[PDB]
């Protein structure tokens, strides 16, 4: 039973570390995705102003 | 006849084009608002996740 | 030791469930970002085409 308990402790330590790394990676990927979305919408606003002046021609 | 047609079409098409761009711009605005709302709720979700991690650390310490 | 082993197995199973859920979450976020990034790249290439069309005048 001591061997089994030590095996379980290592298994969960591994799974917990995996949990923390996956959550950090998820947070980072969300940050990247929505920053990129913001950049896309910003260049969209640039196109909006550009078309407005082009109509103003 | 041809020239008058060309001006008529150019004017009415220009008006349609401006309306179409405004429709795209308003849709983009709605997406921008939803984007900010999602930024705040992702912040809240990360707060909930760190609190859940703290609770899990307490559970790990208790045994 | 039997009680401790049972507790350890329960927490290890919890952590396994957690890592699985996080793996699905990251896979979904990655797919959403791939689609958005492809959209952005298409927007950029079309903008380059537009720029050459205006320079063609």
């Amino acid at each position: 039973l001591s061997d089994k308990l030590k095996e379980a402790e290592t298994r969960a330590e591994f799974a917990e570390r995996s949990v923390t790394k996956l959550e950090k990676s998820i947070d980072d990927l969300e940050d990247e995705l929505y920053a990129q979305k913001l950049k896309y919408k910003a260049i969209s606003e640039e196109l909006d102003h550009a078309l407005n002046d082009m109509t103003s021609i | 006849d041809i020239h008058r047609k060309r001006m008529e079409k150019d004017l009415n098409e220009l008006q349609a084009l401006i309306e179409a761009h405004f429709e795209n711009r308003k849709k983009e605005e709605e997406e921008l608002v939803s984007l900010k709302d999602r930024i705040e709720r992702r912040r809240a979700e990360r707060a909930e996740q760190q609190r859940i991690r703290n609770e899990r650390e307490k559970e790990r310490q208790n045994r």
